[PDB]
């Protein structure tokens, strides 16, 4: 301590680390081209603007969904399956994978991109939820995803076949529980070596507070534009800060890794097959 | 609280 | 096998029986006069015939309730603390907790008249939630019940006194996960001995399933009108269904136990602290 | 599933 980004390459490269636990957000996602909605310049931003949304954060409330759930299905279309593809970061950890490091990979995002990438659902935890399922808001049937994709793309409203109810996409609104997979973390993180934390600000609850839930001698990497949360207030010995450009951290990590050339090999096939 | 909650 | 309720108290007299886990619904409930808002005959019944509810479960249905309060708030003010009183099979549960039989007692009933009959919030899991707190719909603020408990009595909508949302009372809504107390049954269950289930029709989950996770060893007594859910189509060989009243059902029971005369002094004093 | 259901 500090220990450096070298150091954590070295520690996986000698075999020090072989259980790594990822946690990801918003910014591994943003070089995909996935728009900010609550940021002037898109098309999704623009399209939402007819809604005067009182404030962002809406768009997630139960209470203003039901009043008009609208501008939800909006964000629902622009960011249902087959739309964006992932990007040098979810390779990266789709390699991290496929070299058998990844204990668990726990997203913040709704984009999908982590399972696109080839990533198997059972390392994953979709902390916020998932546009692969939906659930009637008022008889609780489960329905796929693809099940009213043509609804969501012609800018109907889903509604039941059974009752008529609206049918929610099963993203994490404000105020409910994580999914229960989320519960998988009691067990991952005391079992982690080695912690990564990828283009998140780290602003949500309850997922922000697992940066804690390591053991004290395991190393924090974050990759990200600044120091933030729990990272940045509850400092550890053993806390790396690659602060920057997400994408360009990755780049530089995975380099030191000595994996370069196969990345971009992985890069090029994979987005093929897409 | 089990909630998702802004920090 | 078959077992009797006779055989089931000297279980417990014989102290065979030591850590009882129980189940109840609202069939213990009805004897303090609470009103089944889904029958004619009742003031809250016809207080809620002005708003011509689709269906009884709309009322505890997200969908519902945003798209109108009012029903809902009719019967909170109804069910609020202090309407009503526990009774002979509340003060029954109180009992046994005094002797030291009591592991955990299961509810899903949201009368409070568990905790106002004196049996310890630890030794209680309202599944179903509570009149005692209330969470901001928008912000998620939580509030003592007490707070909207004005606005209740007057039939004001309780709003948020910061960001004016619809406050709601810690009540599970259909398709909401049950508290997170609820999961004491993963540990509560295996370590019963004895499993007692009075006045419920185990109509709805996951708490129905909970009948499932006792020992198969170990005895289930039911007491209620019928024969009911996991216990009618799963039978096990110690079940034991004392079918009729649920008063008179606890009543035999009592003085299968010896504590008669017990019971009726804990009542007298009891009551009169209300 | 989480989720309060009738059965
Ligand atoms: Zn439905
Ligand atoms: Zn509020």
């Amino acid at each position: 301590g500090k220990l450096s980004l070298q150091d954590v390459a070295e520690l996986i490269r000698a075999r020090a680390c072989q259980r790594v636990v990822v946690m990801v957000g918003a910014g591994i996602s943003t070089p995909s081209g996935i728009p900010d909605f609550r940021s002037p310049g898109s098309g999704l931003y623009s399209n939402l603007q007819q809604y005067d949304l009182p404030y962002p954060e809406a768009i997630f409330e139960l209470p203003f969904f039901f009043h008009n759930p609208k501008p939800f299905f909006t964000l629902a279309k622009e960011l249902y399956p087959g739309n964006y593809k992932p990007n040098v970061t979810h390779y990266f950890l789709r390699l991290l994978h496929d070299k058998g490091l990844l204990l668990r990979l726990y997203t913040q995002n709704i984009d999908g991109l982590e399972r696109v990438s080839g990533i198997p659902a059972s390392k994953l935890v979709e902390a916020h939820g998932t546009f692969a399922s939906a659930t009637c808001t008022v008889c609780q049937r489960p329905f796929p995803g693809e099940d009213i994709r043509a609804d969501v793309m012609a800018d109907r409203v889903p509604r039941c076949p059974v009752c008529t109810g609206v049918v929610k996409p099963d993203i994490v609104f404000f105020g409910e529980p994580l999914p229960q997979r989320f519960l998988l973390h009691v067990v991952d993180f005391p079992m982690a070596d080695l912690l990564l934390i990828l283009g998140t600000s780290l602003e949500v609850e309850p997922f922000a507070s697992l940066t804690e839930a390591v053991r004290s001698s395991v190393p924090r990497l974050l990759i990200n534009r600044d120091l933030v949360g729990p990272l940045a207030w509850h400092p550890r010995s053993r806390d790396v800060a690659q602060l920057g450009d997400v994408v360009h951290g990755v780049e530089s990590l995975v380099e030191l890794l000595g994996w370069t050339e196969e990345m971009r090999d992985l890069v090029q096939r994979e987005t093929g097959k897409l | 609280r089990s909630g998702k909650v802004m920090r």
